[PDB]
């Protein structure tokens, strides 16, 4: 049994005062005219809030349970009134199967003929209680409107995930909608606007007025979502070694660094960033958690041991024996230099030497390092792995552990080329790509057609069609109908009209002409 | 990860031998295979390596010029063909996943042959 | 390079195995397998002393001579234990039975 | 001449005039002619 | 443009860096870009004059 | 459990520096003619002011 | 190439033309 | 006018600092001295209407 909610579901949002002022707010409200479902002790979800309402003929309705798993393993918040008392609790309560009532704590407070709403909440572990008492002559909830008003505030720190009723009553769920509230001279609120119910409702929002006059307004714009998701990467089956990197059993010198080339494999970045065994991974132009999603055209890797207290030399922008001298990185450097003790590894051992970006000079002036296993850390070996990453401008070869789907043509997707993603629609394009060329631009430097990674067809890329929505009201004085102008779009994307202004919704075409009211544009009004 | 081998096989002097071993649970590329010999009563012996991703293989000295080993990523299988076989041979020829040398660069890591087959008995 | 290897203890009790190699190791490069009877070896330690996956088994040592201990031994641990050297070419010790 | 131009990047453009910079060479230039006789 | 910022494209700043600095990144490209707006609104304004 | 934030007198018609619980600023408290609802702590103008 | 070398003079080996590169604007 | 920079003067900054430190001073100086030629044009635009 489900019913209509019609207006109620308002609270008022806060303890400020305001008087004959239209106030604009965003919070969690029960929708307007939202689904409601009607009861007569079943577990329901709390999701981010509860708008909850009770009718009464004789007290049927004694209270509420709030928490997750309700079965004595955590903290959860009773609140009951047993016949005079309203006691609330948020110890690890043991509750029955089926709870009803007859005729570790951390929180204590002890204090159809009628209507009892409520609206429960729980912010930063704040459980907020609303409510509001009118009585009624009523099968379902009176249509009517009034704002609830808040009466408890418990600082409990406590997850609510479901809830239980204990004994009609209906519960419907808060959505962070705006409305516009209108404040009296007193400071209650008498009415209100949903601003996500309906065109009419949009156009009093945005002119924050509850009337509005005759004419044509913009309230908001109009845009086709995409339906699928497409992941599109080379479907490379050669897993990539970075073992064969950071495993090795022999490292090269910092004046002598060894540069490995990465390609033609499928990049596990997972392994290396969740490993303990590093003492740093740190990253410069990317997040080492976005590896995974990312696909470069090359990745080289500068493998070499140097001393402890020069390990922070691996950076941009430093200065040093190593920075200067030996291996030296760009200032707009790319990439993830990664590095652990090996202490237990290479120190005896003087076989070690050291004196533009990337430069190896190993011309031969030349100093070792006394690495022994008893030295502080400062003066221990470190291994360090330098993960140059080469940023898609071209085809990308070495790409993160995706899963690749199949390509879906002229509809809205997510799209993902080898690290290149958007929203759009793809289809097929007249143009001429390069060996060398992944993708083109536009002169807004946005993608204009892209390459498959699988297949060698170049896609264009259409931006999901969009525009302004006008509203074109008669004014609310005469009526509450209203015909919806969706502009620049066509009706097949959005008593429905065509034209060059957009696709205009709910407005009936008449053939004679006549002197224009409302205009829409491109000789109709 | 499972590695499987063929069943034993008996051969005269001058013969040879193809012994076949199919893996699993694992990327091909990335893990190059090892042969091992164990002759009964002896210990184990380095025959060679070879890289499943570009063909490179190393021999131990004692059979080179006599083993010849290939790889077929299509199956995930490799192979190891022993030429002029001799009483000498009669062993338990080991396929191994060798971590212990870069299947990609050839260079020399810290690891070991993790996961074994069950060993082909050559006579 | 050539490897040397050099067990009669209860259940219960401390194992000590060894190998000596006629050259320097980098160390990293050594590995021990444990070989049941009727099955083929698998890896116990690598880098001189890392356990592998799956693996009371501890490995160390520096320059020409290595250990392997068992902290107790076990009746699963009456196995041919091997020395492996693998940073120049590959060799390996004879064995060292456990009873 | 008017030689010394190549793909400042591997980016397809198309229908537009774009303003790059970088090494090339430039135009009406002095290049010496070795000849192989 | 840049801005100041690392890329001019939006999703490759989101595709690359976690919010943390990611929302640096974008905001570098939002003052440049609202300010390009704020400038194009007061020449379409002088100009409609 | 939080500690015991001192209070100090209300002076009205004088220009004062005053903090009612976690609200301050610059002004003249005067008497007003706005019947607050029961739990209405603050008040505001059109412009979102005090 | 991903070279990491330092080139200050080349050699050409066997008619050809050689000229200088220079970091300047063109548009295209 | 400094505009949260060091020094109101380019040379001052680049006399002192490294370019991964001059270069954050020098955007304060560069939005604070575009931001006062934008103003000047606007100006200079209304005055001219
Ligand atoms: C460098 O080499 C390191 C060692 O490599 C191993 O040993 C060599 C000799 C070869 O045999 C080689 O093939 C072996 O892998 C390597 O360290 C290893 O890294 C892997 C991750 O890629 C680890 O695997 C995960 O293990 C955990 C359990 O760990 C616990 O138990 C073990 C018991 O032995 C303990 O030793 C540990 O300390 C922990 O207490 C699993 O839970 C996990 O499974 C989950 O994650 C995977 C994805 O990774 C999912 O698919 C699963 O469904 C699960 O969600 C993995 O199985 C491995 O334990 C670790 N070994 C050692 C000894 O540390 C290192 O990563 C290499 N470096 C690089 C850059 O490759
Ligand atoms: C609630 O949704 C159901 C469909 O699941 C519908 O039949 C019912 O009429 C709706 N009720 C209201 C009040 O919208
Ligand atoms: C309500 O229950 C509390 C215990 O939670 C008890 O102390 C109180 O006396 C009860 N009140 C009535 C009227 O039964
Ligand atoms: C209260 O919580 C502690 C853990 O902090 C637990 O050891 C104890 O058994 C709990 N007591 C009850 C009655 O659940
Ligand atoms: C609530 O859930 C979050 C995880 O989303 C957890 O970190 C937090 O500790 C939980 N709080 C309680 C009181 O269970
Ligand atoms: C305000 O309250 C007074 C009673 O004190 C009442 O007479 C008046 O009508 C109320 N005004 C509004 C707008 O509710
Ligand atoms: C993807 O698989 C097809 C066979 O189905 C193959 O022809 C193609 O080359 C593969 N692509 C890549 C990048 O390996
Ligand atoms: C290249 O060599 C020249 C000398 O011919 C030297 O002046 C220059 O600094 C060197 N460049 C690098 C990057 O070492
Ligand atoms: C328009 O508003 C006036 C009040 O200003 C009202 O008297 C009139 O009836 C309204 N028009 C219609 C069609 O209701
Ligand atoms: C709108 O869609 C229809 C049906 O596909 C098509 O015939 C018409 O030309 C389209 N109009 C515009 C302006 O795209
Ligand atoms: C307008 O007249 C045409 C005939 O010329 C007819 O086909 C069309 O349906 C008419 N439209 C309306 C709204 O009456």
């Amino acid at each position: 049994a489900y019913t209509n909610s019609f207006t109620r579901g308002v609270y008022y949002p806060d303890k400020v005062f305001r008087s004959s002022v239209l106030h604009s707010t965003q919070d969690l409200f029960l929708p307007f005219f939202s689904n409601v479902t009607w009861f007569h002790n079943p577990v329901l979800p709390f999701n981010d809030g509860v708008y909850f309402a009770s009718t009464e003929k004789s007290n049927i309705i004694r209270g509420w349970i709030f928490g997750t798993t309700l079965d004595s393993k955590t903290q959860s918040l009773l609140i009951v009134n047993n016949a005079t008392n309203v006691v609330i609790k948020v110890c690890e309560f043991q509750f029955c199967n089926d709870p009803f009532l007859g005729v570790n704590c951390t929180f204590e407070y002890v204090s159809f003929k009628n209507l009892r709403e409520f609206v429960f909440k729980n912010i930063d572990g704040y459980f907020k209680i609303y409510s509001k008492h009118t009585p009624i002559n009523l099968r379902d909830l009176p249509q009517g409107f009034s704002a609830l008003e808040p009466l408890v505030d418990l600082p409990i720190g406590i997850n609510i995930t479901r809830f239980q009723t204990l004994l009609a009553y209906y519960v419907g769920y808060l959505q962070p909608r705006t409305f516009l509230l209108k404040y009296n001279e007193n400071g209650t609120i008498t009415d209100a606007v949903d601003c996500a119910l309906d065109p009419l409702s949009e156009t009093k929002c945005t002119l924050k007025s509850f009337t509005v006059e005759k004419g044509i307004y913009q309230t908001s714009n109009f845009r086709v979502q995409p339906t699928e998701s497409i992941v599109r990467f080379p479907n490379i089956t050669n897993l990539c070694p970075f073992g064969e990197v950071f495993n090795a059993t022999r490292f090269a010198s910092v004046y002598a660094w060894n540069r490995k080339r990465i390609s033609n494999c499928v990049a596990d970045y997972s392994v290396l960033y969740n490993s303990a065994s590093f003492s740093t991974f740190k990253c410069y132009g990317v997040s080492p958690t976005k590896l995974n999603d990312l696909c470069f055209t090359n990745v080289y890797a500068d493998s070499f041991v140097i001393r402890g207290d020069e390990v922070r030399q691996i950076a941009p922008g430093q200065t040093g024996k190593i920075a200067d001298y030996n291996y030296k990185l760009p200032d707009d450097f790319t990439g993830c230099v990664i590095a652990w003790n090996s202490n237990n590894l290479d120190s005896k051992n003087y076989n070690y030497l050291y004196r533009k970006p990337f430069e190896r000079d190993i011309s031969t002036p030349l100093q070792s390092y006394g690495f022994q296993p008893t030295n502080g850390v400062g003066y221990q070996p470190y291994r360090v792995v330098v993960l140059s990453f080469e940023l898609l401008h071209a085809p990308a070869t070495v790409c993160g552990p995706k899963k690749s789907t199949n390509l879906v043509k002229n509809k809205c997707v997510n799209f993902n080329f080898n690290g290149l993603t958007g929203t759009g629609v793809l289809t097929e394009s007249n143009k001429k790509f390069l060996p060398f060329q992944q993708f083109g631009r536009d002169i807004a430097d946005t993608t204009d057609a892209v390459r498959d990674p699988q297949t060698l067809e170049i896609l264009d890329i259409t931006p999901c069609s969009f525009g302004g929505v006008s509203v074109i009201t008669p004014g609310t004085n005469t009526s509450n109908q209203v015909a919806v102008l969706y502009q620049d779009v066509n009706c097949t994307e959005v008593n429905v009209f065509q034209t060059r202004a957009g696709c205009l919704i709910g407005a009936e075409h008449v053939n004679n002409s006549y002197e224009c009211d409302i205009p829409i544009g491109a000789g109709i009004c | 990860v499972q590695l499987v081998q063929s069943g034993a096989e008996v051969k005269k002097p001058g013969a040879s031998v193809k012994v076949s071993c199919k893996a699993s649970g694992y990327p091909f590329t990335s893990y190059g295979i090892s042969w091992v010999r164990q002759a009964p009563g002896q210990g184990l012996e380095w025959m060679g390596w070879i890289s499943t991703y570009n063909g490179n293989t190393n021999y131990a000295q004692k059979f080179q010029g006599r083993v010849t080993m290939t790889t077929d990523t299509s199956t995930t299988t490799g192979y190891m063909e022993l030429r002029r076989l001799r009483s000498d041979d009669t062993a338990v020829y080991y396929c191994a996943r060798d971590y212990t040398r870069g299947a990609w660069f050839g260079e020399s890591l810290i690891g070991g042959f993790d996961n074994w087959g069950q060993g082909t008995l050559v006579t | 390079i050539v490897l040397t290897q050099s067990l009669s203890l209860s259940p219960g009790e401390r194992a000590t195995l060894s190998c000596r190699a006629s050259q320097t190791v980098s160390s990293t490069s050594l590995a021990w397998y444990q070989q049941k009877p009727g099955q083929a070896p698998r890896l116990l330690i690598y880098g001189a002393s890392s356990r592998a996956t799956g693996i009371r088994f501890s490995g160390s040592g520096s320059g020409t001579d290595f250990t392997l201990t068992i902290s107790r031994l076990e009746p699963e641990d009456f196995a041919v234990y091997y020395c492996q050297q693998h940073d120049t070419s590959l060799t390996f010790g004879g064995g060292t039975k456990v009873e | 001449f008017t030689r010394g131009v190549y793909y400042p990047d591997k980016v397809f453009r198309s229908s537009v005039l774009h303003s790059t910079q970088d090494l090339f060479l430039p135009f009406f230039s002095n290049v010496t002619w070795f000849h192989a006789i | 443009s840049n801005f100041g910022a690392i890329s001019s494209v939006l999703n490759d700043i989101l595709s690359r860096l976690d919010p943390p600095e990611a929302e640096v990144q974008i905001d570098r490209l939002i003052t440049g870009r609202l300010q390009s707006l704020q400038t194009y609104v007061t020449q379409q304004l002088i100009r409609a004059a």
